RNA sequence: CCUGUCAAACUCCAAACUUACAGACGCUGUUUGACGCGGGGAUUCCGGUGCGCGGGGU
RNA sequence: AGUGCAAGAGCAAAAGAUGACUUGACAGUGUUCUUCCCAACGAGGAACGCUGACGCGAAAGCGUGGUCUAGCGAACCAAUU
RNA sequence: UUAGGCGGCCACAGCGGUGGGGUUGCCUCCCGUACCCAUCCCGAACACGGAAGAUAAGCCCACCAGCGUUCCAGGGAGUACUGGAGUGCGCGAGCCUCUGGGAAAUCCGGUUCGCCGCCACC
């Protein structure tokens, strides 16, 4: 019952919202993959009359290469209440966006038979902010 | 009219009930129709091609041949015969 | 211009304002007379003019009826007296006028009117039992400056 | 079975009230036809409705009428128990106008003009404008009332 | 759902089973359908027609009627695909069925992939099936060769249930040979 | 929430009715040959009115 | 929402978006409808075939230009293959 | 169908909700990257290999009507509108009678929480 339901981190987005390239080697270094460009649609009177360019730049990580980061990255940053989603996720500063959910989003995630996660299954504030002060740091 | 162009008018009969929107069912765009066999004619607006002209919706043919997927279809025009080249997506058996 | 040139229902429905530009404002200044925060069912007494016959009324017989019926009214009864009366009918059919002869005839936008059906209620007037014999008056009035002939029907009312 | 009999003109008639006239042998002003009670029938006698006069006859009425102005498929002769006897199914005139109202046979089948040619009504009808519920001769009537008009059309 | 104008969509598309554009493309061909369809642990293989009330299958065969003729192996994988085809491919020709196109339904048309091997082991059974050789994997893949030099990379067995230790490949050998005997039982 | 109105170029609805094909009845045709086909000759292409439905216009 | 442009219509594992590849916006010849309801009339247009050669795709299949309805021109003469 | 596959009709099937169900069985979530294959970055997905664990998701089974939807009863309504007819009424816009048809909104009460086909399967 509830080895089923005790939750996991599916992916942890490490973002770069620049504007206009040579983040891209800090990124590299410090989570342990390779990052990727990030482009933007609709024109913008700040400079940025051209649709597909490089503006920005993020890093989506998952399993070990999750775990070996927030280590070291939630340390960083003191983490509050209003700063968590209505699903259960949380954001903090460089963007770090930590996606949290219970074993069965493959059901929403694959392509044969998918079917959205029902609101009972699906995580809450509360719920999650109890995994994480489970895992070596305090909440408030 | 003000103008005469083939979709002049059609304003209603070439557009769906916006429960019959979206894609159509493939069966009845692969019903096999025999020679003689009474057809009647009825464009469905979801499907783009193999269409008639839209004075024709509402006439009761009888299939005489094929030309490749699509049915050649007789009919009378007032008092003239027509030979309408017509896929299965727009054709329902009679009765 | 007489009502005899737009009084009848003999053109067809034209009230679309995304394809005719260029139409008078409403003449009607209120709708909503009286005590207008009361509720309409907190008066013992309801009683309603209604059209007998089908017609088109302006917005400048509207207003006249409607002036003419209120100001009735606020002379009685006072500016702020125990009363509420409705004009329940807007003026959406728009009206055109040929002003060269009969060619490219299709007249120029020149007003507003209000299709009432016979049988209508066209005001309805909610008052107390001893200011009943007012507002009779106040529609014998308003009836005086419309075009068909009307009755003064009592809805809520066994107090005679 | 009931008995149509024409009483307003073709002039001014519309062409496919005509023509289900003619379809129904009813060529001219007083002629009268036995038609079935069926649905594809009723149907025609509800479209002629306006211009004719109909309903159901008494064995009574429909013997004297047909004594009178039955006629063969071709010729001047009498259609009396004789002729009935000679030609028909049937043993006399009542015999036929049995068969007749209880739908068994009709008067072609029976080598007899599908049209009964009466005569203009004696003392005249209540009139070609205004239907039997206003005080007219249009529509359908009672079985006592088309047997006023076929008696007075003997 | 939310009033009169709102289109729900069709059931199978509802509940995301069935691709209707890809259907139609398929069944503008006018042959039977190979339905290739998986599972987590078994393997199905479908010879499917057009009928007036629904779909009409003429010869169907899963992964768990294998073992009725000599598989003490599992089920979900490449030998075991190839072997359902065929055996589906055999029971096809015994009803009539001549000629098929291949249907994955939402799988994806990955090279050398389960659902090309259902459709190598249809092909090999006498149906003539429109396809690609480069697109099928290499006669190895389709033994087990890449199951037995995953077992060399021994230390901790492989599989649970004994069976054996490094994998026979030689079993999918033995049952092709007695497949394609005219002597079985269907 | 409550309360007041609308649409030739709006429609969740929706007639009467018009209309394709078929069967049945009716009528019609097989010496009055219908339906249809081919050919010769036209006249005609200022129309009007009633009624129903209209559009423009006081 | 988007889909080049009126208006009305079509489209959601797409007809829209991104990416990659590609040149079928191909040659030849028809059937049919339209143009011109019924009901004769050209150019033009469209749908649907076949022959040839290709593109893409695992394949069915899709591609006879742009989702559909506007964007068009006789004889004589010239140039061109 | 003690949980499957392919479908037809394409909301009576939608939205939302409650309860129940899985030792060598089924579907799953699940476990895992040597390979076929994969991510403009991630075995997330796709693909492949596999059973330590689970029925919490999904799925299947039983059920609820609050919203949406289908059909039915009664009321609205034979009203609105209307094909045929009239030496019927009205100054007139228009109405009426006879005949043949006949709504819509809304309210109340029922129904509907899919039906059916082929295949496989303690
Ligand atoms: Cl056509
Ligand atoms: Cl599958
Ligand atoms: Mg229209
Ligand atoms: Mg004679
Ligand atoms: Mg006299
Ligand atoms: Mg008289
Ligand atoms: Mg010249
Ligand atoms: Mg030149
Ligand atoms: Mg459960
Ligand atoms: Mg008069
Ligand atoms: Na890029
Ligand atoms: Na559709
Ligand atoms: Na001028
Ligand atoms: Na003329
Ligand atoms: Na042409
Ligand atoms: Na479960
Ligand atoms: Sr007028
Ligand atoms: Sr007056
Ligand atoms: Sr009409
Ligand atoms: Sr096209
Ligand atoms: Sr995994
Ligand atoms: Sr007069
Ligand atoms: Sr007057
Ligand atoms: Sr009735």
């Amino acid at each position: 019952f509830h080895e089923m339901r005790e939750p996991r981190i599916e992916k942890v987005v490490v973002h770069m919202g620049i504007g206009h390239a040579n983040a891209e080697d800090i990124l590299g270094e410090i989570t342990g993959q390779m990052p990727v460009r990030t482009k933007a649609k609709r024109t913008v009177g700040e400079f940025d009359i051209r649709e597909g360019d490089p503006i920005g730049a993020k890093v989506t990580l998952r399993d070990e290469m999750a775990e070996e980061f927030l280590q070291t990255a939630l340390p960083l940053a003191e983490l509050a209440t209003s700063q968590f989603d209505d699903t259960g996720n949380f954001s903090f500063g460089l963007d770090v966006t930590v996606n949290l959910v219970r074993p069965g989003y493959r059901v929403a995630k694959r392509d044969k038979a998918s079917r959205s996660i029902p609101t009972k299954h699906r995580l809450n504030p509360a719920d999650a902010v109890a995994f994480i002060e489970s895992t070596y740091d305090v909440e408030v | 009219p003000s103008s005469n162009g083939p979709l002049e008018g059609t304003r209603g009969k070439l557009k769906n009930k916006p429960r019959d929107r979206g894609t159509s069912p493939p069966q009845r765009a692969v019903e096999e129709f025999d020679d003689g066999e009474k057809v009647h004619l009825k464009i469905d607006p979801s499907v783009p091609n193999g269409r008639f002209h839209p004075r024709f919706d509402g006439q009761t043919g009888t299939v005489e041949g094929k030309q490749g997927d699509a049915y050649k279809v007789d009919i009378v025009d007032g008092g003239k015969e027509k030979t309408i080249i017509v896929t299965a997506a727009h054709l329902r058996r009679q009765e | 211009k007489p009502a005899s040139m737009y009084r009848d229902i003999d053109k067809p429905a034209y009230t679309r304002r995304e394809y005719i530009t260029g139409i008078p404002g409403s003449k009607i200044a209120q709708h909503k007379m009286g005590r207008k925060q009361k509720d309409a069912d907190d008066y013992p007494v309801q009683i309603s003019l209604i059209v007998e016959e089908t017609v088109q009324l302006r917005h400048g017989s509207l207003e006249a009826s409607r002036l003419s019926a209120n100001r009735h009214l606020i002379k009685e009864l006072g500016e702020e007296g125990d009363y509420k009366m409705t004009l329940r009918k807007f003026p959406h059919q728009v009206l055109r006028e040929n002003k060269d002869g009969m060619r490219a005839a299709f007249g120029k936008i020149v007003g507003t009117a209000a299709r009432v059906q016979a049988g209508e209620q066209l005001f309805t007037a909610y008052c107390n039992v001893e200011d009943a014999e007012h507002v009779k008056e106040a529609f014998r009035r308003a009836y005086n400056k419309i075009t068909p002939s009307c009755r003064i029907k009592v809805e809520r009312g066994e107090e005679l | 079975m009931h008995a149509l009999v024409q009483l307003r003109g073709e002039v001014n008639m519309h062409t496919d009230i005509q023509d289900t006239l003619e379809m129904l042998n009813i060529h001219h002003v007083n002629h009268c036809t036995l038609v079935p009670e069926t649905d594809a029938y009723r149907g025609m006698v509800a479209k002629v409705n306006d211009f004719v006069a109909f309903g159901e006859p008494s064995q009574e009425t429909l013997e004297t009428v047909l004594a009178t102005r039955a006629e063969p498929l071709e010729g001047d002769a009498d259609v009396d128990d004789e002729w009935v006897a000679e030609h028909t199914d049937y043993d006399d005139i009542s015999g036929l106008a049995f068969a007749l109202l209880s739908e068994e046979t009709t008067l072609r089948e029976q080598g007899l003009s599908p049209t009964l040619r009466l005569h203009p009504p004696r003392g005249g009808h209540d009139g070609v404008k205004h239907p039997v519920k206003e005080g007219g001769q249009l529509g359908k009537h009672d079985t006592e009332g088309i047997d006023d008009l076929l008696e007075a059309m003997r | 759902a939310t009033g009169p104008r709102y289109k729900v969509p069709m059931r199978r598309r509802r509940e995301a089973r069935t691709d209707y554009h890809q259907r139609l493309r398929l069944l503008k061909s006018g042959k039977p359908r190979l339905v290739a369809r998986k599972s987590n642990k078994h393997v199905r293989a479908q010879l499917v027609t057009l009928g007036p009330n629904g779909d009409d299958t003429l010869a169907s065969a899963h992964s768990s009627d294998l073992a009725e003729y000599g598989w003490e192996a599992p089920t979900g994988n490449m030998p075991s695909a190839y072997l359902t085809g065929l055996l589906a491919g055999l029971r096809a020709q015994e009803a009539g069925v001549e000629e098929a196109v291949l249907d994955i339904g939402l799988n994806s048309p990955t090279p050398g992939s389960k659902v090309f091997a259902i459709q190598e082991g249809a092909i090999d059974a006498g149906l003539d099936i429109p396809h690609n050789d480069d697109v099928l994997a290499d006669w190895q893949r389709t033994r087990g060769a890449h199951i037995a030099e995953y077992d060399e990379q021994l230390e901790e067995p492989l599989y649970s249930g004994d069976f054996d230790a490094a994998d026979l490949p030689e079993h999918f050998d033995e049952l092709r040979e007695t497949l394609l005997d005219g002597d079985i039982e269907l």
